[PDB]
């Protein structure tokens, strides 16, 4: 996977990017045929979301497969975990990696004390 | 009933506990302690509001919440509380995470702006919450 | 780290803010004022305390922990932080969630036992993690 | 895990969803969006069964599924489902295929009726770890 | 000419009036999951319909072997069959298959229907003129 | 490649009074190309059912490992079955079978489009 | 004008096979007699298809994959009802084999068309030009 | 020849006959429609006959699967199977077929004549060059 092709395309459309981060099936290796490319990104505002996901289709086009572009700016708490522990930086400072992890554990921390009740509701 | 009329009187107590602890606001800018206990009983509102909304998302099985604020999404997903309503309250859930850490991230005039024009949003969601 | 003197700096200031709200505390038990920005104080000592064992956690790559106590629990089968010191910071959590969420079922006595007495954990916590 | 807990949410709402829109079955043959609904919610539980089969292929370091029906041999081969079980979530794999290209309703129905409890079977056993 | 061809672009025109016909103005779209869910599906129908054609074109005309649904449309403007513009966005369409399914983006869903279904239209028109 | 002996089998297998079977997608011309469906013509005495014949593509999916359209040629269109009858490949039944719904069906596909044609050139502009 | 054409050439048809038949005493046994309503039903059936035919094409209901298909698109879009609908699909059959192929004993059914069901053809062209 | 050669090879046949008999003198043919009706269907029977025979040779020798009747014909000829004058004297004939079938009211009658008279051996040299 062009991860260097990643970078540029992200890097020269998203104004103020400060976290590009691989996520899914090719972060971990189980990356097959029909596979869906995940990339979580990370700038000073959030990315509209008509504008991301035309993004998410240039980057498509140029890597030949589909893409989910997530903005971790308005992804769920959730989705940050699942990016924060899965997930392989391929852009950005230490600081901010460390900063939005420190951010992200804490809130899904908070977020199991409050759900866990609905979470043993469904899963019996 | 038993747990959401409970969280009901926690709300009530802690709105009460801001208007007494801010009073005419003068004094509120400069004193330390003062902000101290207004931002506590804010959170404490906020928290309140996620327990009753969690308690609907469990009895009526609305959904798994993803974030605090998603907790006031599947209520306005479900029509149960009005649009407007879910966007300030969600809002509110904004200034616990901010406010959870060193008061450093400070933004006085937000915590003031809540306390004037915006304490009725906790309010308004008792007053649709007692419609069982 | 820069996150952890960071960090380690917020627990100093709220230490200190403990210890000048509460002062004698002669006016503590009477005052709500001087509970509820004691309280404050202490839990974002805990959030600080929480986000350095977290911090910690991921870096080193010992595991994700998905509560706030697993985070200690985690940094003594490592042999971080001492064990006595783990549950001593796991027992601040839990009165941080008793103190907020069930401000009226708290016992003010074990809060000014912790004022008094086990306000040190923190500073125990701030130098163990100073030596790396 | 997440990933688990939120497609056996998607599955169940999804089920919820398929039931509410056919009802008694009246309505159903004259209303296109009615069809198009449980269409598509039916593709989301086998994409939601698929996702979690693959998941717990991964996890259990049971193989590599090499197709989507695979996912789910892979599952009984290591005794985790039944093969009926396989066999009829395999069924439903198909189903993708039915909506989306022409290529020139009963099947739809026949699997509103009896084939939801595949789903729901699939939920069951997961959930007891 | 092909019996493909004709019912594929068919299938296209349709798939357009029913999505047409069911989102009409957007007020009673955001309430009823039943509006959302026929006008995906359609759109998922226009999208395969469109690659079904791209890949029939590619293997008629002998372009070369598509090396996925993407790449059916790139051997298209390459031989200059359609723009570039109108192949990069049926492409964008390529990506709509999975928006339903792996997910939960209804305003993506509406910005297709008041902006891209042109699109198919556009392919439809370029096909029709062989 | 495609197991054809397979097909044959299970086929002959599960339908009754079976008189002819083709295979007719991409695999017919050798245009597969990976996850392709695999399109499987048959005409056996009686129509056969919707549900059974579904059930029937599940069951060839599943030994054959891909997505398997099984087409009853009986109740297919007449467009349908001379799709069939140009790019299909016979893979079983007599030469007596095939050659009579052949004609059935070139003949009825003729008198179908001399209807139709008005209805195709006005279509396609 | 064209459907006028052929609901106008149905009517002449129909009247030409009552002529032609008459009494059943006539019909198991004389060919030229079998021949004559065998083609004149035959030109009911391709003239029900070009009304059919030409209603799709105005009304733009879609391409036939079928000559059954014709009055499938009427009845999907409300023009004619399932019942008639069904009656006329089953009357293109006896246009397809029984008709431009050498036959042998359809003729039992072909009675049945004549004395039950040319009110099919008729209620068509009555119902197309009531629209 | 293989069954499905030599059973349209014997309709033909059959057919040609069957015109001979309805044939006679053909004074009383041009007044009564029904001896025009039964050699408009025998005609049409054995112009679809041919059809059949060009469509199967056509698949066989993989020529191509022709859309019309008139095309299944020119295959034929462009692989020399069967000559252009013959082609175009079939394809006549399968034009006079479409006239007094499905526009009776515009038929020629003369042409119908002439076609019995001196045309009806075309289909009888069809079926030599492909024995
Ligand atoms: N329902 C869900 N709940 C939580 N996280 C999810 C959910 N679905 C997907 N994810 C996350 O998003 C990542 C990518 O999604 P997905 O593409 O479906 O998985 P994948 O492992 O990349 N498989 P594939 O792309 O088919 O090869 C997953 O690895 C999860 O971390
Ligand atoms: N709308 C249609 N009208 C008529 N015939 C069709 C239509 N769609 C498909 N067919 C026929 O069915 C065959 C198989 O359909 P399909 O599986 O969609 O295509 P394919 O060529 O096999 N491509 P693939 O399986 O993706 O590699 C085609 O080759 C056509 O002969
Ligand atoms: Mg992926
Ligand atoms: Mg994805
Ligand atoms: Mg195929
Ligand atoms: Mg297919």
């Amino acid at each position: 996977l062009n991860e260097n092709k990643i970078i540029k395309l992200l890097r020269d459309n998203i104004p103020k990017l400060q976290l590009i981060y691989l996520f899914g099936s090719y972060s971990q290796g189980t990356q097959h045929r029909n596979s869906d490319i995940d990339i979580a990104v990370l700038a000073a505002d959030t990315l509209d979301n008509i504008a991301r996901w035309e993004l998410a289709q240039k980057l498509a086009s140029a890597l030949d497969s589909d893409v989910d572009l997530v903005d971790l700016r308005s992804a769920s708490t959730v989705l940050c975990q699942q990016v924060v522990t899965q997930g392989k930086q391929l852009w950005g400072t230490q600081q901010d990696d460390e900063l939005f992890a420190v951010k992200t554990i804490s809130m899904y921390q908070h977020l199991q004390a409050e759900r866990q009740a609905i979470i043993d509701d469904v899963m019996a | 009933n038993d747990i959401i009329i409970n969280k009901i009187a926690t709300i009530k107590r802690c709105i009460k506990r801001i208007q007494q602890v801010y009073g005419d606001g003068s004094q509120f800018k400069q004193d330390f302690t003062l902000q101290d206990s207004v931002i506590l009983n804010l959170q404490r509102c906020c928290e309140a509001c996620i327990d009753i909304a969690n308690h609907i998302n469990r009895q009526q099985q609305l959904g798994i919440p993803q974030s605090s604020r998603d907790s006031f999404t599947l209520l306005a997903q479900n029509n149960l509380i009005t649009q407007p309503l879910s966007d300030n309250l969600k809002k509110m859930v904004g200034l616990r995470n901010i406010a959870v850490h060193d008061a450093q991230e400070l933004n006085l005039d937000i915590v003031v702006h809540v306390v004037q024009h915006h304490l009725e949003d906790f309010e308004q969601f008792i007053d649709v919450i007692k419609a069982e």
